[PDB]
């Protein structure tokens, strides 16, 4: 039997330009090629994209947080290349000591580059929020993606922002580096007593698990009624058709209660974006409020 | 009850055993012989539960713990208060969540639509099965699977994971980290495009899926489909439970030092094994 | 009590009315629930029906108002088979010719899917201007061929859907002279042949057709994917 999971006949036309609506087509650029590649598992087309000045501001101070990193691990290989690619994972950079406090006067190579290249992740990430927000509205839909954005921004901002200003010290944020960062992980547990135990991180995990039950379920789900066009959704939602039908009807089948196409989407939304909200909010907590998840655990 | 449009789906057949002896409904929930034998392993396995809570003086469901049999009791069986009962609720879950497995596939065939959905509830169990069997039978002893404990089972992830250093550096648990990680981006993504679309901005008329393309051409140069998205999900979230089995039957089976030491066959190359500078 | 332990109560309480409005939030298709006569069922559930919301379709096509009275709008040819309820109901007829069970198919509008600009989202190639077949098998002149083996008709076109360039339909020529779209999600694109597990050669005839030959209303495309899914229950005894 046919699993529809890679197309079996690829079908090639006009490129689509995409709707215009009050889009500024001025800042939109020309169509790519297409992606026979790609065509098996989804859309084969490339482009257009719309780069404005949020987007070509990102862009730019996005390359120069890559940048300066860059640099830095350069200059910690001694220039060598050889060194380069054999430590690669191995560099970081660190934020300031602990004696520096919240200020920005350490020197470059005692956390000075690392609070430059946090200045440009900063503004990178924030302008992308902003392209996220203004290419919804340019085209008149609904604020969900900018929204469900700042869930993962939630964390980020915890991380390497706020917490570190509520415990006084940049020293407390997560260092640039591959296995650094794994490292800093591991280490911000074991400091509070445990992660395991803080309820927030729990939760943060039974939302992680959760959105790859809900997505194999989803997914599935679409598949199993594509033969009714049942990946055609937002007609779905307008004109409920047989797919729709069979798909709710098959779990209420099975475990007693069901979804709409419309209904299923905010249960996903939630489920993804309640990872990263838990999860701030258990960081923020530890070493602010709780020094140790385990002990905290037993009073209560 | 059922729903406005069910009725004319509550036909007989697409059963695979017992004809039409199971094929039945209990409330919204279809039976089959499946469903009975889901029911049959599940009330077996919480009474022994229940029994374990007895031996154990508690019913704080907080702390319950089934501990499987000590390492010294190997792949063999062990008295029911030593990991007896470990053993045998082990064996009515896997019966319950196959039996759960085969009843969707009868759903399947009832409803005229593929199987995509316990094939792909298979790779849970799968993982389910490497924990506690796949990988103990390796090791050799039931005593390496988990135990049955809300909080008890917790501490096996970290004494497991501490045994070999920082579990972070086993390289297959990264890659199943990756598609966690990935997933629930990609869910979050999918869910806020289809409400954008069918709830737009005020005074604006219900969107098309040529908005949804659209958009995400005009943010990242790329859309993948109303078709591809759904696939990619279904194999983000697949992928991350295989690796996930993946990183786990390897470790204390082909791989038994700290998992930081398997990254040294990069670092520790003959040619830049001894060039002066940098980390290492 | 400490700001640690009032936040973890704070979310539970919050997360327990967020699942109150997940769950009527799915609850405007279908409900209120009815007893197998269709009179409204006494237990509906401890979640109450949501109140209606509206979506303004495009292209001056209504609106929609959900939760709203239901309706099948369709006969249903199925009886009781017990007094109790909960058991199957049996097809009176033929299933997959009053369109019960694995062959159902739902009212839709008898209107084509639209894209974003207005024009019909699916269009037989040989009126889509452009497109063509960028990789993979063509099946255009191949035969069709069903579960028994027998040979139904040959592929003559292809029906696109040109916003996503997606191949959905294959239109086989019946050896009647007529044609009919199959779902390309049921059939097997091969070197030498198509073949269709679904149906057998015979029944390919009673694929409904549709009205007009350069486009596929809504209605139409389920009574197509209904009946074809359907054969895969009510096909099987002379399925080889
Ligand atoms: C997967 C890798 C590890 C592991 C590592 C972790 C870590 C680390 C964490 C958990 C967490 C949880 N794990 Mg565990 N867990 C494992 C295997 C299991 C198995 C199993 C049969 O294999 C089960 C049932 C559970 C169950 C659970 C829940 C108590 C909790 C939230 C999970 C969740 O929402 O998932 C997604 C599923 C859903 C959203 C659907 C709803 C499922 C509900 C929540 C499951 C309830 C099970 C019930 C308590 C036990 C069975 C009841 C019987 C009738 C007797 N774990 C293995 C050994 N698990 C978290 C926690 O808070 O623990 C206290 C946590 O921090
Ligand atoms: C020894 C290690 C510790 C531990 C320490 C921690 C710590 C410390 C943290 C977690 C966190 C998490 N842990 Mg834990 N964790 C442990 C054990 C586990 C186990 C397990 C089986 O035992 C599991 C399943 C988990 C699971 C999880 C997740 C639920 C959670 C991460 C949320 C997320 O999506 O982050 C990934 C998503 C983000 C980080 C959001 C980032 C969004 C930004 C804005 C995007 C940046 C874009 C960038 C600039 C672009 C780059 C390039 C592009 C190409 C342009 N942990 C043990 C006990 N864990 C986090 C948490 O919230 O805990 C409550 C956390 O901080
Ligand atoms: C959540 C708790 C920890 C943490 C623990 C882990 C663990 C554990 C793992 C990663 C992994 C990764 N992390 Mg980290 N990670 C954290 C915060 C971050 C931040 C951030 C903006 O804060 C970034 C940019 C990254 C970046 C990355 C990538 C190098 C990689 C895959 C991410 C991914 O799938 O993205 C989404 C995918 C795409 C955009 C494509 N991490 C926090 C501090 N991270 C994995 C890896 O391979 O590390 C080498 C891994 O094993
Ligand atoms: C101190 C702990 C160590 C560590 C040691 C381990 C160990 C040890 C393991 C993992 C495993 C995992 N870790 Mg690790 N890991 C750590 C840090 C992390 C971090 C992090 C941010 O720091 C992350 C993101 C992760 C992520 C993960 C995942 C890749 C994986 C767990 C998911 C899985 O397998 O699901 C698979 C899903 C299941 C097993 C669930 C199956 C459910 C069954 C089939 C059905 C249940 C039905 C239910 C009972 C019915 C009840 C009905 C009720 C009505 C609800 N780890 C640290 C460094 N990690 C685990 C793994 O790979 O397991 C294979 C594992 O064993
Ligand atoms: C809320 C739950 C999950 C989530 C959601 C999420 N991420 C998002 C969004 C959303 C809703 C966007 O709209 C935005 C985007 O445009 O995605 C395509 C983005 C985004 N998430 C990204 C990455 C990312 N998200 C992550 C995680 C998560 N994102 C959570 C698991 C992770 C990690 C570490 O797990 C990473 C690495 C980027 C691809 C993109 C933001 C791009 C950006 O800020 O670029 C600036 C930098 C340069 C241009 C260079
Ligand atoms: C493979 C990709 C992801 C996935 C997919 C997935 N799960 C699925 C499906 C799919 C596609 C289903 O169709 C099926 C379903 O019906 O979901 C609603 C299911 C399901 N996934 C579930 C849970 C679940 N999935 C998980 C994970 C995942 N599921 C993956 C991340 C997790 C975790 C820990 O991450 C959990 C907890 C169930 C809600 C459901 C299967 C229900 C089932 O099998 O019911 C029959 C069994 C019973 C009714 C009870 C049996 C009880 C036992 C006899 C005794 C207890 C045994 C257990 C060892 C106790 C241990 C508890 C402690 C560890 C706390
Ligand atoms: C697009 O189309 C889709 C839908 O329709 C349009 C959907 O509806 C869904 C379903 C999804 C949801 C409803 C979202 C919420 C679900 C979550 C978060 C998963 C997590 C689920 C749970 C926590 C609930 C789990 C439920 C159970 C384990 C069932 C309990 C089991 C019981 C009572 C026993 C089973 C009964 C029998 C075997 C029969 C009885 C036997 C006898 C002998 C009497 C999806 C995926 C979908 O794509
Ligand atoms: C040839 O190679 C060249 C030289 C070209 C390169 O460029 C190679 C470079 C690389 C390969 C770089 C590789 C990059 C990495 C390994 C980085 C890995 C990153 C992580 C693991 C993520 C860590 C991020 C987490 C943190 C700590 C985020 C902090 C964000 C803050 C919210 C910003 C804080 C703001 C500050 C301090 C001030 C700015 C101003 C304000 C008003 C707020
Ligand atoms: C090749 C250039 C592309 C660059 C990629 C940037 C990085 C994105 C990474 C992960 C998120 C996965 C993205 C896929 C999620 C799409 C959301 C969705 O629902 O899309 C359906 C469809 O696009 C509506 O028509
Ligand atoms: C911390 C942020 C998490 C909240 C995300 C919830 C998303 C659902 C709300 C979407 C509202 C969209 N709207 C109406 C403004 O267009
Ligand atoms: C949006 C879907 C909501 C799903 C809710 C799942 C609840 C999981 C409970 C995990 C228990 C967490 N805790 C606090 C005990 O550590
Ligand atoms: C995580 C545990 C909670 C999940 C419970 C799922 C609900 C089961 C089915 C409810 C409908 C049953 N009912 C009331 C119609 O008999
Ligand atoms: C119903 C099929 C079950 C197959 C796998 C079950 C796992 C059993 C694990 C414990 C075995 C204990 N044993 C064999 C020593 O009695
Ligand atoms: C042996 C591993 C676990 C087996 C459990 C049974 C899973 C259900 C069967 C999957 C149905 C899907 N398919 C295509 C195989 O028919
Ligand atoms: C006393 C401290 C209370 C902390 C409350 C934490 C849980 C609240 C979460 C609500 C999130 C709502 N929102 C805006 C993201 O949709
Ligand atoms: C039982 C008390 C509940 C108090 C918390 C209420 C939770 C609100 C849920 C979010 C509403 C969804 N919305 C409209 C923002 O998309
Ligand atoms: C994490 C899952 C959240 C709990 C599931 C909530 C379902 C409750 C509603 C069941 C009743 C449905 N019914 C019978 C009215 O159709
Ligand atoms: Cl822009
Ligand atoms: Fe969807």
């Amino acid at each position: 039997e046919y699993q529809n999971i890679f197309t079996q006949v690829q079908v090639r036309g006009p490129a689509d330009l995409g709707m215009t609506e009050d889009v500024n087509l001025a800042n939109r650029s020309g169509v790519g090629p297409f992606s026979t590649l790609l065509g098996w598992f989804g859309n084969a087309q490339l482009g257009p994209i719309y780069l404005g000045s949020l987007g070509v501001l990102s862009l730019f101070s996005g390359l120069m947080w890559f940048f300066t990193i860059g640099i830095w691990f350069w200059y910690q290989a001694g220039w060598n290349p050889a060194v380069f690619l054999r430590d690669l994972f191995f560099f970081s950079l660190e934020p300031p000591a602990p004696e520096y406090g919240l200020s920005f006067a350490a020197p470059l190579k005692e956390g000075g580059l690392w609070l430059i290249a946090s200045f440009f992740m900063f503004v990178a990430v924030w302008s992308w929020w902003g392209r996220t927000y203004l290419r919804a509205q340019a085209l008149g839909m609904g604020k969900h993606t900018a929204w469900a954005f700042l869930s993962a921004i939630w964390l980020w901002m915890v991380l390497g922002f706020i917490r570190p200003i509520l415990m006084g010290s940049w020293s407390e944020a997560v260092p640039y580096g591959i296995f650094s960062h794994l490292d800093w992980t591991n280490n911000f547990s074991l400091v509070h007593g445990n992660l395991h135990y803080n309820p927030f991180h729990g939760l943060s995990i039974a939302f992680l698990y959760g959105s790859a039950l809900l997505f194999a379920m989803h997914g599935a789900t679409i598949l199993a009624v594509s033969r009714f066009g049942g990946e055609r959704e937002l007609e779905q939602i307008a004109d409920r058709g047989t797919a729709a039908e069979r798909a709710a009807l098959f779990w209420r089948w099975t475990m007693g209660f069901n979804a709409t196409m419309e209904g299923i989407h905010r249960w996903a939304i939630w489920m993804a974006v309640l990872v990263t909200l838990t999860g701030g909010i258990g960081i923020l907590l530890s070493g602010t409020v709780v020094d140790n998840w385990y002990v905290w655990g037993q009073n209560h | 009850a059922l729903l406005s449009f069910e009725r004319k789906y509550r036909v007989p057949g697409g059963t695979l055993v017992g004809g039409n002896l199971f094929d039945f409904w209990v409330g919204p929930f279809y039976v089959g012989f499946f469903g009975v034998a889901t029911f049959f392993f599940a009330a077996l396995g919480i009474i022994l539960i229940a029994w374990s809570a007895v031996l154990q003086g508690t019913w704080n469901p907080q702390l319950i713990s089934v501990y499987p049999p000590a390492l010294e009791y190997g792949l063999g069986g062990a008295p029911l208060a030593k990991g007896g009962l470990w053993q045998i609720i082990t064996i009515c879950a896997t019966g319950a969540f196959v039996s759960w497995a085969l009843r969707e596939v009868e759903i399947c065939r009832k409803l005229g639509i593929g199987y995509h959905i316990p094939f792909a509830f298979a790779f849970a169990i799968l993982a389910y099965l490497t924990l506690v069997l796949f990988r103990p039978v390796m090791m050799g002893a039931w005593g390496y699977a988990f135990p049955y404990g809300i909080w008890t089972h917790l501490d096996w992830v970290s004494n497991t994971g501490y045994t070999y250093g920082n579990f972070h550096y086993n390289p297959a648990h990264m890659i199943a980290i990756t598609f966690f990680f990935t997933n629930a981006l990609a869910l979050a993504l999918h869910g806020a495009l289809v409400l954008s679309a069918a709830n737009p901005e005020k005074g604006k008329e219900m969107r098309t899926p040529d908005h949804e393309d659209t958009f995400f051409r005009d943010l990242v140069g790329y859309s993948i489909g109303t078709l591809g998205i759904h696939r990619l999900g279904l194999l983000l979230s697949l992928s991350a439970v295989f690796f996930s089995a993946l990183c786990m039957i390897i470790t204390g089976t082909i791989w038994f030092d700290q998992w930081v030491d398997w990254w040294q066959w990069w670092v520790k190359l003959p040619w830049w094994a001894n060039i002066p500078g940098g980390i290492n | 009590f400490d700001l640690a332990s009032l936040a973890i109560y704070s979310f539970w309480i919050f997360l327990a009315g967020l699942i109150y409005y997940l769950q009527t939030e799915n609850m405007r298709e279908g409900y209120p629930l009815e007893n197998e006569d269709g009179t409204p069922a006494a237990n509906q559930g401890p979640f109450p029906l949501p109140k209606p919301k509206t979506f303004i379709l495009p292209h001056g096509r209504g609106t929609l108002t959900v939760p709203g009275p239901e309706s099948e709008d369709r006969p249903i040819a199925l009886a009781r088979t017990a007094v109790s309820e909960g058991f199957p109901h049996a097809p009176t007829g033929d299933p997959m010719k009053d369109g019960v069970g694995p062959a159902s198919w739902v009212a839709r509008r008898d209107l084509p899917e639209l894209d974003g600009h207005g024009h019909n989202k699916i269009k037989p190639m040989k009126a889509a201007a452009g497109f063509h077949v960028s990789a993979g098998k063509n099946p255009i002149g191949l035969p069709v061929r069903g579960c028994d083996l027998e040979i139904a008709g040959k592929v003559v076109d292809i029906w696109v859907d040109i916003p996503e360039q997606m191949a959905r339909f294959l239109e086989v020529e019946l050896k009647d002279g007529s044609t009919r779209l199959l779902p390309m999600q049921m059939v097997k694109v091969q070197s030498n042949r198509v073949h269709v597990n679904a149906l057998s050669s015979d029944l390919f005839a009673g694929i409904p057709t549709i009205k007009s030959p350069t486009e596929v209303t809504l209605l139409e495309e389920d009574k197509i994917c209904g009946y074809v899914a359907g054969g895969l229950m009510y096909a099987a005894p002379k399925r080889k």
